[PDB]
DNA sequence: TTTTTTTTT
């Protein structure tokens, strides 16, 4: 025996309204199927309580929308074709022009690199991405894309989350007087994806919180009468505006990008969208956003082929089943890479900050490109791709320089 | 011939009980791998198993000689004796159980002539699963599952048999309890009145229960789920042999029970609850430093400690085999050993009190990307009463002690915090400059006098909290800067940074040299170290046994070193040096002896310290 | 001589007689309590003799008269029947008996008879006696009484009286004899020995020294700190006007502030040790609840009732709050109401009181920068109200010297400490403390 | 009643 409460969709409610519930009875064979934060299409009786009575939902049926050998022809297609890398980018979010490097970026962490575990010692397998730009360059649009296709996934603003709706809640329940903990956005992604839009607009003593979720994927709690620790085991990939709304060219890095230097290493990768104006690239944007409302799908018109958005799901889906091995003869060119980069950081008129994460970032994205190309050991190719990306995240804080 | 079966399954009694008298007389397979706390037994102080006998055979001399009244039965060598007996036990444990009891009993009497004050009684362990995995095909099955332990109930008394009196004529007689339920006798056959008798409760008989509360592990569990906690009912001999703050291992029967729909009604709820009747605690782990005061270790293994504590390296070869995947940070390391063994322990047996504190208490300052919760992280594995807490996760009265209302008697009740339960165990406190100023402050009184003094409505007592606190904190700005002196990089009050024995400054220096070994240490994790099982037992010897002394030309030279260190403190931007670094600088002279296995400080530890903790702090 | 303790009370011991110690945390008021009584039956005018009560009022289960069949109809006789005096009490154990990691059980206690208020919240006791189990005995119905459940984990099924409930118990201790564990007629009885001895410290012309070393010989130097709390622990004179009401107030107060590690706890634990009424708290773990006295309702009674906070336990003795200066405003403000006053007054739900609170304070506080700084006046340094800083009578400034000589012997001070509590030798005081505690 | 927590002004 099991009981649930269900929640109306949003598109089901009627204008400036609020969603309703109903109580839910589920026996047998059908228990054990959906967990908190799941969307399910349920068949079932209506019957009430043994003049006025109580009601409630006797189900038959539970069928998870999240999850719903078997291949579709589509994916059959391209598991043959191979070479799927350039397809893959351009395939997330065909409305939006341009930006096939940040594609690719979120393509690597929809995938993520493996998880190890030497000797006792954990380290993170997962990849995190910030993003910048000035206004009206469509990071809100690619977080919604990634957020309808990722499996599990939650979407947060900066103003409309505390930092115990993002981590875990006491809640103290009046009828019995109880204790209870209540988990929160970053639990209920759990092996998944965390959005959070509006990243600068968020106070420091509720961006603080998330400094153990980024690196140890825990959250550990001591108040009142409970003491606990909850698994949090999420990529998270935020968005944000620079220090006063738009890059000022005249101003370092550091205050263009106004986050202290702990933070900033917990992030594999941070980028930079500009928007500048110049009279054909502006004609080619405004030819492809009109065509878009002309017609309500993408031009195409190169004819190439693009992939839909349940076999992209499902391809994902397939990669993550893979662990590559990193071969032991690409340690001299990821050890020297690391001091090269190290180097520039002591003579820089205009540096970043450098730390040990940095090298660990490196493979990470190797074993994720590997993952992407359905092969079991990394090579040098996939290791350069990964040098290649992070030199262009590097030179992407400094334009017109 | 009238023969008794268990009620719909043929199975009947005795021909189990032939088999499992073979067992206990015949078995002697696995005695080559006894287990660690297994291979002792006693009749006086203590004594070794031997191999070569049938071994519970060997077992029942404990109970012969030093009356002990149990047996732990091993279900590993009854499986490996017989899979068609373990599965009867396993599948039948409240029917079985009553039977190979008096078999052990009959065996007990035949080889020893002999009765005793109570029955021999029987405790299966070492069948596992977890919380959420059980279903009601499972239900009065025996079973497993591991967890630490939260809280414990008062004592409940539970009665087994009644005692009648007649109210006419003073008759008196008794009655069984069973299956729940008492049976009330009508006619008095002395007087020959009706409903005439009344209980007298005080003459009756009862048996002690006590309830624990358990909570999930947390390691094994799938994506989004919870904790969840369990009721664990002990009976007899089990009661009051566990504490808050134990991680243990629980064998027992799973059970499920009906509910009342109102009390005054007979009417049942069609939903049960459940619980586990317990069998066996069992709370030995070899991944730690074990729990035990190293009563069982062997003069063989005790002569290789004494053997290993004559090297030079002793320092180097215990401290770089602590936390072996971590690069350089040698400094660092020997100050753990030292929060590992710790000074002499210097109590009042009469009021059972601290008069001064022998724990050491660390800070580690530094850059970000350097592992100072990695070693945090190591630290909290190792020991066996450990806390972990970080930032703005904790409250000032969760990491002491809290006030709630009773579910059922409505009084105010006190519950434990962080802080008691790592009770002579470590407390790690992750972004220690991140905390609320009212969660920091509370630990003046933990971290000096050892106690906590409370005063609210109606709750005015006083608790021990023997802890030892290691925290990890960041400069003001994140990254160390050196425009500015050490007391501004640190923002901490006096009175809070004097209660640290040492602060470890973590800055990076840069090299290229350094970044190319750190380099090719990291990317190979993915491509004379003592062994644990002898480190376990060195550190729990040298605690047992060892308590250094402070020698005269000792004392004279720690005076000495002490007018240094106030000279050297007041200079211009540096940290100041109180009266309480003396007995810093005392316990870390005490911790250095104490590794050494000698009873008395000498002139060369007090140099050794004196060092540690200057070179500490230059940076 | 059988002492046992509080967490060994099994239930293989009911009925036995044992001895037990431990602290009084509540005393309720007197009832009397039925014994044996008289029933007279409605049908036939006998009276019925010496019924034994149980835990629950009884009647007879038969008429006296062979020639009368009521099983029923009966009425209670009061000049006929015994009443009992009778007290309940709760106990906590003491902090000597704590096991590892652990939080202090408690008890509750019946008294009977001319052991009735004997005692008072904050004594520490030893009682001898005999446990014993009580019932659920709201749970029964008989003649004379319904069950209370009725009007408005598994316990025991199957008696007459119990239809479809069950019956559930408790631990309680019977005490058989209770006891706290430790003017010139008075000067006469304490003949031979103790007249001899408090003479001769009287006679002594350096008493002030001699007992001032005894009573903190851990600590160097700050004479005036340990006279000023010696004449704390002594007071003055109260004194009442004779017709007015009004009163002068007799208790010293004393605060201490200063540098770190200026021994400031030591001295409040010292005092607190040493004297016989006195209480230990600190300001960061404390409410204005729990510092004086508090209200609360009971759930075996439902009025409501007074806790004797800690204040109140140390009435005529000495209450102690280290870090003074982290006390919530709402705490200090509760603090300063009691102390202009000496009573503490109660107006919550349906209970109305006053109290008496004549306690002396002895007060320790950091200053405000973290060092003193000896350019400004005492009002700056110190986060205190005015008001507040009226009612000490001595304030104490205390600061690091950071002089060579002074560091030298205070060092050699501690490591005397170290040195004696390594071979558990006593130090030569000129008197012991026991007769110190006799002298004072 | 008194105590502890998280959102709001
Ligand atoms: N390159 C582009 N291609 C298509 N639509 C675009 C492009 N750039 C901007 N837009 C449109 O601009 C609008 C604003 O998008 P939005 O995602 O809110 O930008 P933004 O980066 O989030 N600005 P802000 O949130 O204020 O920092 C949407 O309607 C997008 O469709
Ligand atoms: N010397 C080292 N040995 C081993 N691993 C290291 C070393 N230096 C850095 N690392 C790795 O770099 C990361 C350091 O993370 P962490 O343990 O949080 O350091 P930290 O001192 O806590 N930084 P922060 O918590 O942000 O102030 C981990 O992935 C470590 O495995
Ligand atoms: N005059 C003294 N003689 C002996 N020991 C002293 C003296 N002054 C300070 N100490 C030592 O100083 C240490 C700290 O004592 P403590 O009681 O904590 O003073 P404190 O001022 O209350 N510290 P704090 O609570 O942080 O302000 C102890 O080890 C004392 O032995
Ligand atoms: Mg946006
Ligand atoms: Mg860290
Ligand atoms: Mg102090
Ligand atoms: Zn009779
Ligand atoms: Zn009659």
């Amino acid at each position: 025996f099991q009981e649930l409460k269900i929640q109306e969709l949003s598109e089901q409610v009627p204008v400036g309204s609020i969603p309703r519930t109903m109580t839910v009875h589920v026996y047998g064979e059908m228990t054990r199927k959906c967990n908190t934060g799941n969307v399910v299409h349920v068949s079932g009786v209506f019957l009430p309580i043994m003049l006025v009575a109580d009601t409630y939902l006797e189900a038959h049926y539970i069928n998870n929308l999240d999850d719903n050998g078997v291949q579709s022809a589509e994916l059959e297609v391209l598991r043959r074709k191979g070479d799927n890398y350039e397809t893959l980018a351009a395939s997330i979010a065909p409305e939006i022009f341009g930006h096939v490097d940040v594609k690719k970026c979120l393509l690597m962490a929809l995938v993520g690199g493996n998880d190890n575990s030497s000797n006792g010692m954990k380290i993170r397998g997962c990849i995190n991405v910030l993003m910048m730009g000035d206004p009206g360059v469509a990071k809100s649009q690619l977080l919604g894309y990634v957020n309808r296709l990722a499996p599990r996934s939650q979407y947060t603003t900066g103003r409309g989350s505390s930092g115990v709706g993002l981590t875990a809640a006491v809640m103290k329940d009046p009828v019995t007087g109880e204790m209870s903990l209540e988990g929160g956005a970053l639990v209920l992604a759990d092996g998944g994806i965390c959005c959070i839009d509006e990243f600068d607009k968020m106070m420091d003593h509720d961006r603080t919180a998330i400094h153990e979720v980024m690196e140890q994927q825990t959250i550990s709690i001591a108040k009142a009468g409970i003491m606990t620790t909850l698994n949090a085991r999420t990529a998270i990939i935020a968005a944000a505006n620079p220090a006063y709304g738009r890059y000022n060219p005249n101003r370092s890095i550091e205050q263009n990008v106004d986050l202290p230097a702990a933070l900033l290493s917990r992030f594999d990768l941070i980028l930079l969208m500009q928007d500048k104006a110049d009279r054909e690239n502006d004609k080619i944007l405004a030819e492809h956003i009109t065509y878009v409302h002309q017609h309500g799908c993408h031009p195409n018109r190169e004819k190439k082929d693009l992939i839909s958005l349940e076999t992209l799901r499902e391809y994902i889906s397939l990669c993550k089943t893979y662990t590559p091995t990193v071969d032991p003869a690409l340690r001299e060119r990821i050890v020297e890479a690391y001091v090269e980069m190290r180097r520039d950081a002591r003579y820089s008129s205009d540096p970043t900050f450098v730390s040990p994460r940095m090298i660990l970032g490196i493979v990470r994205m190797a074993t994720a490109r590997a993952k992407l190309r359905l092969s079991t050991i990394v090579d040098e190719s996939d290791v350069e791709e990964a040098l290649r990306l992070m030199q262009f995240a590097k030179d992407s804080l400094r334009p017109e320089q | 011939q009238p023969r008794l079966y268990v009620w719909g399954t043929r199975i009947c009694v005795a021909d189990v009980q032939r088999s499992f008298r073979d067992f206990l007389t015949t078995f002697k397979i696995s005695q080559l791998a006894e287990d660690e706390n297994m291979m002792t037994g006693h009749d006086e102080a203590l004594h070794e198993i031997d191999v070569n006998h049938p071994y519970y055979m060997e077992r029942l001399l404990e109970c012969n000689d030093a009356e002990v009244t149990h047996i732990n039965l091993n279900l590993k060598h009854l499986n490996a004796f017989s899979e068609a007996l373990y599965r009867k036990v396993i599948a039948y444990p409240a029917d079985v159980i009553p039977y190979l009891d008096i078999v052990v009993n009959e065996v007990f009497a035949e080889r020893f002539n002999r009765t005793l004050a109570q029955s021999i009684e029987l405790r299966p362990f070492n069948a596992t699963r977890n919380m959420r995995g059980l279903n009601p095909n499972d239900v009065d099955q025996l079973i497993t599952i591991s967890g630490m332990v939260t809280r414990t109930s008062s004592l409940i008394p539970e009665m087994r048999s009644g005692y009648f009196q007649c109210a006419v004529c003073a008759f008196g007689i008794e009655s069984e309890v069973d299956k729940g339920r008492i049976e009330e006798p009508v006619v008095c056959t002395n007087c020959s009145n009706t409903h005439c008798f009344q209980l007298v409760h005080n003459r009756s008989v009862f048996l002690d229960k006590q309830v624990v509360k358990l909570q999930e592990s947390p390691d094994d569990m799938p994506s989004g789920e919870t904790p969840h906690t369990v009721s664990v009912y002990a009976h007899g001999s089990l009661v009051e042999s566990v504490q808050p703050g134990d991680r243990i291992t629980v064998t027992g029967i799973f059970r499920a029970t009906g509910m009342k729909v109102n009390p005054k009604q007979r009417a049942l709820a069609s939903v049960y609850r459940t619980s586990i009747d317990a069998l066996h605690f069992r709370k030995m782990d070899t991944s730690r430093l074990h729990q035990d005061n190293g009563e069982t270790i062997t003069e063989e293994r005790i002569q290789q400690i004494i053997e290993l504590s004559k090297r030079p390296d002793i320092m180097d070869a215990l401290a770089q085999s602590i936390a072996p995947s971590i690069y350089e940070h040698d400094d660092v390391k020997r100050g753990l050993l030292c929060l590992l063994f710790g000074g002499t322990r210097k109590d009042d047996e009469t009021t059972n009190k601290t008069k001064l504190r022998s724990e050491i208490n660390i800070l580690l300052c530094g850059d970000p990307g350097t592992s100072k919760s990695q070693m945090l992280q190591y630290v909290y594995r190792l020991l066996p009463r450990s806390q972990y807490t970080s930032g703005k996760g904790s409250s000032a009265v969760g990491l002491t002690a809290s006030v709630s209302r009773d579910a059922d008697t409505k009084q105010l009740v006190l519950q434990t915090g962080a802080l008691v339960l790592a009770d002579n165990g470590v407390c790690c406190i992750d972004e220690f400059d991140k905390m609320n100023e009212s969660a920091r402050s509370v630990l003046h009184e933990v971290m000096e006098q050892q106690t906590l003094s409370i005063a609210k409505a109606g709750i005015i007592c006083q608790l021990n909290a023997r802890a030892s606190v290691l925290a990890a904190a960041n400069p003001v700005d994140s990254k160390w800067n050196r425009n500015k002196t050490i007391v501004e990089n640190i923002t901490l009050p006096h009175t809070l940074l004097s209660r640290f024995d040492l602060i470890f400054l973590i800055v990076d220096a840069q090299d290229e040299m350094q970044d190319r070994r750190l380099g090719n240490h990291l990317v190979s994790l993915y491509f004379e170290h003592v062994d644990m099982n002898l480190l376990r037992d060195y550190i729990a010897y040298a605690k047992a046994n060892i308590h250094p002394k402070l020698s005269e030309e000792a004392s004279q030279f720690i005076i000495e070193k002490y007018l240094f260190m106030r000279k050297a403190g007041a200079q211009h931007g540096q940290i100041t040096a109180y009266p309480r670094q003396l007995e810093s600088l005392i316990r870390l002279s005490e911790a250095h002896a104490k590794i050494r296995l000698s009873q008395e400080v000498s002139v060369d530890d007090v140099e050794k310290a004196f060092t540690l903790w200057r070179e500490a702090l230059k940076q | 001589d059988a002492k046992t303790k509080v967490r060994e009370l099994s239930a293989d011991k009911v009925g036995g007689l044992v001895r037990i110690a431990g602290q009084i945390v509540r005393t309720h008021p007197v009832h009397p309590e039925l014994s044996r009584a008289c029933f007279v039956c409605e049908d036939c005018g006998v009276t019925t003799r010496d019924v034994q009560q149980q835990f629950r009022y009884t009647q007879p289960t038969k008429c006296a008269n062979p020639q009368c069949m009521n099983r029923t109809r009966f009425s209670l006789d009061v000049n006929s029947s015994t009443f009992v005096d009778f007290q309940k009490i709760r106990i906590q154990e003491t902090q000597a008996e704590l096991p590892r990691g652990s939080i202090p059980r408690t008890v509750d206690v019946i008294v009977r008879g001319e052991m009735v208020e004997t005692v008072q919240p904050g004594d520490k006791c030893d009682i001898v006696g005999t446990l014993i189990v009580i019932p659920d005995i709201a749970q029964l119905s008989t003649p004379g009484l319904r069950a209370e459940t009725s009007n408005q984990s598994e316990g025991i099924t199957g008696l007459k009286a119990l239809g479809v409930r069950d019956l559930t118990y408790k631990m309680a201790f019977l005490a058989c004899h209770i006891q706290q564990t430790e003017y010139l007629d008075l000067w006469s009885k304490m003949s031979t020995e103790d007249r001899a001895t408090l003479k001769k410290m009287s006679d002594d012309k350096k008493i002030e020294k001699n007992i001032v070393d005894s009573l903190f010989p851990n600590i160097y130097g700050n004479h005036e700190v340990k006279l000023g709390v010696l004449l704390m622990l002594l007071g003055g004179v109260a004194k009442k006007s004779r017709d007015e009401g009004t009163s002068l107030r007799g208790d010293i107060n004393v605060c201490l502030v200063g540098d770190p590690s200026t021994a400031k706890s030591q001295v409040l634990k010292a005092v607190e040790e040493f004297s016989p009424r006195a209480i230990y708290t600190s300001g960061k773990a404390s409410s204005a609840a729990g510092l004086t006295a508090a209200v609360v309702k009971d759930e075996e009674s439902f009025e409501f009732v007074i806790e004797a906070g800690a204040l109140m336990l140390a009435d005529n003795g000495v209450c102690c709050i280290d870090e003074f200066d982290k006390m919530d405003l709402k705490d200090q403000v509760a603090i300063h109401e009691a102390m202009e006053q000496q009573t503490i007054s109660i107006t919550k739900a349906g209970v109305k009181a006053t109290l008496n609170a004549r306690a002396s304070i002895l007060a320790a506080a950091n200053p405000v920068n973290g060092r003193y700084d000896r350019s400004r006046p005492l009002k700056y340094n110190v986060q205190m109200s005015a008001p507040i800083m009226s009612r000490f009578d001595l304030f104490f400034v205390l600061v690091d010297e950071c002089n060579e000589v002074t560091d030298y012997a205070i060092a050699r001070r501690i490591l005397d400490n170290h040195r004696a509590i390594s071979e558990h030798t006593e130090r030569d005081s000129v008197y012991k403390i026991d007769d110190i505690k006799k002298y004072i």
